RNA sequence: UAGUCGGGUGAUUAGCCAGACUCUAACUUAUUGAACGUAUU
């Protein structure tokens, strides 16, 4: 359910967003940037062809076997053709997309990734230049990285034909931005915010002086 | 014997205990008058003649530290630094050492918590396990109570003992002596960033 | 050739000793100590027959000792040790972890052949009856697992020849820097009148035990403790006073004139005597201007009569 | 419970008394205790088991002794597992039983069918008769089919796949290791089966049918 | 105020928050937060204390987390000082990132990484300056390590480049400082202290150079 | 200020008196074994 388009409205308004929802989704284009769907597809193709003429060199055992993958096949042929259809950005794209937005506001974060460890996939991080896992982050780091994390990715699903979907439209609201962050941060979380996000009207709250001394007087 | 009974008139309250539980009226009261004793000073304030605080905290590859020692105050210690430099670790280690008396308190050899095999090692450290090593005062009669909290992590054939006996036995003290007769018992609390929370009144905890 | 030795000493066969040793490392009693505070330690002591070999061993081999080393030494003790430090001001304690359990046949036989000064060389043959005469197996189904124990006669003799190399490279280095350092088994003491010296000392002792015994020797980090004039310095039991002079503390010679008076007024057990008694002598080693302003106190009558 | 759990699992847990509800508000000794005496044979006169708690900051903690029904349990365990035995059946029907039928039936996941599959929730209360119903439509699949055809034709269809990667298909040898697989799986399953000594689908079958309409009066 | 009501027929505490009868599921969250902290607190040293004549004054350590969360800067000038009178013999372990807490707290309570540090730093201290009673912009700069103006804003660097300008042309306000000085005014407003600033430099600067002509 | 050191007093492990010290910084420990002190011989 991840992947489809309108997953992007999902508890938007609700006041957490769903970090969980964007840790499966990267997860998800990681694994289908490793594998390609048409050599899947030319290889499908090929077993289908080869069991074609298996069946037609009087094998009738393999008949169902071929029409499973004839099924496959299909399937196959449709995700390629729905994602034709959908004019949606390639996957390696929109990872990049999101990696780069998250590198640039997130200032102790630098590089993201997804590792296959033992038998699982795991979201990794260099934070403070060390290599870390999501659960290992401090609160403020990861607080801020949800916030910034959940944000691109419905960008980016509900922006597929601009070149940079983070300039697509819309309104955020976003209660106490000082939440967990050290002055250092306060002083440039704005800044950072709208340079990743330039046609997005922001309505924010704050108790800071500092995230303040960084705005004109005309948005107070 | 005669050596707890030189210790414990010296006022050594671990020796008091001990003839108090081998013998099991004059230990009993020693130990009774150590925990309840007190008085009232100048301001108006109850002060307790024996003070019970953490004195001094050393991490070893925990988290992001590799060894890293701290001495807190009596009163109050305030930890500053930027986010990610472990404020919270601190606080964790400290709050996992202080639920060995909370559980022993509650019940005689109640198990506290543990260190995380999976994210509480340092991921570089070259030995694979952690450890935290607290010291604890109580008053001038056990002026040491030493905590070790080990763990080694997940892969590692090597396993690293944590070292809770003198929590326990410290703990023992509260819990048989308030038995026997009612005594006031110590405040262990931990307010991390989970504390905000929705309220809803609706729900009803049905457990003790 | 051992046996040989050991035979010849025992005044026994070779083959009754050869035979003895054959289980020599399960032939331990355990018991247990009661801990001054609560709880207990728990003792492993060679049989009798095994002690008389393990004495003969010792006799036989002469393994090197560095000068650092004040515990089981012939003529020297706690005094010299806490003397050594007296004239300092700043005072740092380090402890080794599990020290004579840790101590195997593995790192016996490195330290053997790493060692600088003459140690004494053993045939092939030789090296697994030397093993079942110092280390006990405290567990009979694990024949692997051999250890020193604290109880063993022969124990202060292997684990002052182990830390042999580890002295000589620390008491070098602490000179170079102008610290005192000596070490009494597994306590381990440095004293400067420099400030802002001793700070790098733990990191350095970690460094080197890693280097010589890897993984099998470690600090207590619990027990490194730092002290000056400004605050309580003692070294193995004895009070260093803040004019550089040794002492038993306050709070003891203030228990031992508890004692005194009480005898004074018979008011002493026997027990309790014989207790007294012990601890003047004691105090007459380490200070014996304290049994002096004893009798100025309370009549050289009374403190003879007691001492009688 | 403490015998169902150990011939489950070395080291098993039963339950345990309930500080809250279990101990008598007027308890002068602020503790409680269940102690059972279990027989078995005149070999074992007397298997006792207690179970204990005591209120919170008593001086002292009273465990319970648990220890003669694990030895048991281990026995019925460790022996079962070189050689089937029969073992004891423990069930409690409370006034739970009466409650209403979903008429909708779960599809065979295949737990139904493992013989420990009869210690589940059996001292919960109510039975399980959704679990019967399962196991009852998978008893009577087996009867209508036969075991070892699927193995003789998976045999078949593996020596035909075998025939084709022999004469220069490479491409279907990742679908031959797949079906080599299934063969090996429903081989071990057929002799796990075989192993376990287990009676036919369709004598369990009649013998239930044969148990429920001498029981039951209404039902022939 | 607080108080326990139940004649709607359901039980509803209630408080009075700045004059108001409310019920706590009204209170905004961080009086929630902090009413819950301390009301646990107080509950907890209620119960493990019944021989005190004032229970708050028993034994114990209490953490403290982020002290500062969801607070307002008034409420972080008095949270340690409240915290503190009600609970005398409790040892308080807090973390924050707040100059405002920093400047009711004395230096020694206080434990401060160094900046630079990768893990490897063996003991922690106490800061140089006193905190306690100081103001926020110097705990800012001389505890906390960050500029009491934002260096990433532009107009942050006017006065120090208009005074530039004004010692480059010997004093005298020339086109480019003129305009420079109107964009300081336009911005930061005639009553602005910046403006001030640029008005006493431009003054002091002429009376110097009078001063050189005068030589 | 506090903590520490401790010469004296004190039917004395307390209390009180006197003097002194202050690297961010002691927490007094373990036998029957070993060594040391004393007694025994
Ligand atoms: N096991 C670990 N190994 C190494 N670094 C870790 C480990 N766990 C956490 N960290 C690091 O420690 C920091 C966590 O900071 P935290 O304890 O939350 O402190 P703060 O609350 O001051 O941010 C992060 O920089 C994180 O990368
Ligand atoms: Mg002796």
């Amino acid at each position: 359910r991840r992947e489809e388009r309108f997953d992007a409205y999902s508890q938007t308004l609700g006041g957490a967003g769903r970090f969980d929802h964007f840790v499966e989704w990267y997860i998800y284009l990681h694994k289908r940037t490793v594998s390609d769907i048409s050599s899947s597809i030319k290889e499908l193709e090929q077993q289908v062809n080869d069991l074609q003429r298996t069946v037609d060199g009087g094998m009738v055992s393999v008949k169902s076997l071929l029409e499973q993958m004839k099924f496959k096949l299909s399937e196959a042929i449709e995700r390629n053709d729905a994602a034709v259809s959908s004019r949606v950005l390639t996957e390696s794209v929109q990872k990049s997309i999101v990696e780069k937005a998250i590198c640039s506001v997130v200032p102790s974060i630098s590089n993201i990734w997804v590792e296959m460890i033992t038998g699982s996939d795991l979201v990794k991080v260099t934070n403070d230049g060390h290599d870390v896992t999501i659960d290992q982050l401090s609160d403020g780091q990861r607080v801020f990285l949800s916030l910034v994390a959940d944000l691109a990715r419905r960008m980016v699903m509900l922006n597929p034909l601009l070149e940079n979907p983070l300039e697509g439209r819309g309104i955020v609201l976003i209660d106490e931005i000082e939440l967990h962050l050290h002055p250092k941060w306060q002083q440039e979380v704005i800044l950072n915010l709208r340079s990743a996000f330039p046609n997005i009207q922001f309505i924010i709250t704050t108790h800071s002086p500092i995230v303040l001394s960084t705005i004109e007087k005309r948005c107070i | 014997t005669k050596q707890y009974e030189r210790k414990a008139k010296g006022g050594n309250l671990l020796s008091a205990f001990e003839l108090y539980q081998r013998n099991s009226g004059e230990w009993f009261e020693m130990c009774r008058d150590y925990i309840q004793d007190g008085h009232v000073d100048e301001s108006g304030i109850f002060r307790p003649d024996n003070a019970f605080y953490l004195r001094r905290l050393t991490l070893k590859d925990f988290r992001r530290f590799s060894l890293l020692e701290i001495k807190l105050e009596e009163d109050l210690t305030v930890i500053i630094g930027n986010n990610g430099k472990g404020k919270t670790s601190i606080l964790y280690a400290i709050a996992k050492t202080l639920s060995w008396f909370v559980a022993n308190i509650l019940k005689e050899g109640g198990s506290g918590q543990r260190l995380s095999e999976m994210t509480d090692i340092k991921n570089d450290a070259e030995d694979r396990y952690s450890d935290v090593s607290s010291t604890f005062f109580f008053g001038k009669g056990l002026k040491s109570v030493p905590i070790r909290l080990s763990r080694s992590a997940l892969g590692t054939a090597e396993r690293r003992d944590s070292e809770v006996k003198p929590a326990k036995d410290l703990a023992d003290i509260w819990r048989v002596i308030n038995e026997v007769n009612t005594i006031n018992l110590p405040t262990f609390a931990l307010y991390n960033v989970e504390r905000s929370q929705p309220f809803n009144r609706n729900i009803k905890d049905n457990t003790g | 050739s051992v046996i040989r030795g050991l035979a010849a000493v025992l005044r026994q066969s070779d083959s009754d000793i050869s035979a003895f040793l054959v289980t020599a490392p399960r032939k331990y009693k355990v018991y247990k100590i009661p801990k001054r505070t609560t709880g207990f330690r728990v003792i492993a002591q060679p049989a009798k027959g095994l002690k008389d070999i393990q004495r003969a061993f010792v006799q036989l081999y002469s393994l090197p000792v560095h000068d650092a080393s004040m515990a089981y030494m012939k003529g020297k003790g706690i005094r010299d040790n806490a003397a050594a430090h007296a004239g300092n001001q700043y005072l740092l304690k380090a402890d080794l972890e599990d020290f004579f359990n840790s101590i195997t046949p593995a790192i016996f036989w490195r330290c053997i052949e790493m060692s600088s000064a003459q140690t004494p060389q053993f045939e092939p043959q030789d090296k697994l009856f030397i093993e079942k005469i110092l280390f006990w197996q405290p567990i009979k189904r694990r024949k692997t697992k051999l250890i020193l124990s604290v109880g063993a006669p022969s124990s202060p003799v292997i684990s002052n020849f182990c830390m042999y190399e580890f002295d000589n490279r620390i008491h070098a280095a602490c000179k170079k820097v102008e610290i005192t350092y000596t070490r009494y088994a597994d306590d381990l003491t440095f004293s400067s009148n420099i400030p802002d010296v001793l700070k790098a000392v733990p990191s350095t002792l970690e460094v080197l035990l890693k280097d010589l015994f890897g993984s099998a020797l470690r600090l207590n980090h619990s027990k490194t403790v730092f002290s000056s004039k400004a605050h309580n310095r003692h070294v193995t039991g004895i009070t260093i006073n803040n004019e550089e002079t040794l002492s038993l503390g306050r709070d003891r010679k203030r228990f031992i004139k508890h004692l005194i008076n009480q005898y004074k007024y018979g008011l002493l057990d026997n027990e309790d005597k014989a207790y007294l008694i012990g601890l003047l002598a004691f105090a007459s080693h380490i200070e014996p201007s304290f049994i002096t302003r004893m009798n100025e106190k309370y009549s050289l009558e009374l403190m003879e009569r007691l001492r009688g | 419970s403490w015998f169902v759990a150990n011939i489950l699992k070395e080291g098993g847990s039963g339950q345990r008394l309930s500080e809250m509800t279990d101990i008598k508000n007027d308890a002068e000794d602020r503790y409680s205790d269940v102690s059972s005496t279990f027989f078995f044979g005149k070999g074992l006169k007397s298997v006792p088991i207690r179970l204990s708690r005591s209120a919170l900051g008593t001086a002292e903690r009273r465990d319970s002794e648990v220890k003669p029904a694990k030895d048991l349990a281990d026995i019925w365990r460790v022996i079962n597992e070189v050689n089937t035995i029969n073992l004891p059946t423990f069930a409690l029907y409370n006034v739970e039983r009466s409650q209403p039928f979903n008429r909708n039936i779960k599809d065979n996941t295949g737990r139904r069918e493992e013989r420990f599959d009869a210690y589940s929730q059996t001292l919960g209360g109510a039975g399980r008769f959704d679990h019967f119903v399962e196991w009852y439509i998978y008893l009577h699949k087996r009867t209508v089919s036969d075991i070892s055809s699927s193995i003789k034709e998976l045999e078949q269809q593996v020596n035909d796949l075998q025939r084709t990667v022999d004469g220069g298909m490479v491409s279907v040898k990742s679908l031959l290791e797949q079906m080599k697989f299934k063969l090996s799986e429903a081989i071990e399953r057929n002799d796990a089966a075989v192993s376990s000594r287990v009676l036919t689908e369709s004598v369990q079958k009649s013998i239930v049918e044969k148990a429920i309409c001498s029981v039951v009066p209404s039902i022939s | 105020n607080i108080w326990v009501e139940m004649i709607t027929g359901s039980d509803l505490v209630k408080v009075t928050n700045d004059g108001h009868d409310v019920t706590i599921d009204q209170l905004s969250d961080g009086q929630r937060v902090f009413l819950s902290l301390v009301a646990d607190l107080a509950r907890r040293m209620v119960m493990l204390n019944p021989l005190l004549e004032n229970p708050l004054e028993g034994r114990g350590i209490v953490l403290i987390d982020e002290i500062e969360l969801h607070l307002h800067p008034k409420w972080q000038q008095e949270v340690i000082l409240n915290l503190r009178s009600a609970f005398p013999n409790i040892q308080f372990i807090i973390t924050t990132h707040s100059p405002i807490v920093l400047s009711t707290i004395e230096k020694r309570c206080i434990r401060e990484f160094e900046p630079n540090d990768d893990g490897d730093q063996s003991f922690l201290d106490s800061p140089d300056m006193q905190t306690k009673g100081s103001e926020n912009a110097q705990i800012l700069e001389q505890v906390m390590n960050v500029h009491s103006t934002p260096p990433g804003i532009a107009e942050s660097h006017w006065l120090g480049n208009f005074e530039l300008l004004l010692l480059d042309n010997s004093g005298e306000l020339d086109n480019h400082s003129q305009v420079l000085y109107d964009q300081i005014k336009a911005h930061f407003g005639i009553d602005s202290i910046e403006l001030k600033k640029a008005d006493s430099l431009i003054r002091i600067n002429k009376m110097k150079n009078k001063l050189n002509k005068i030589r």
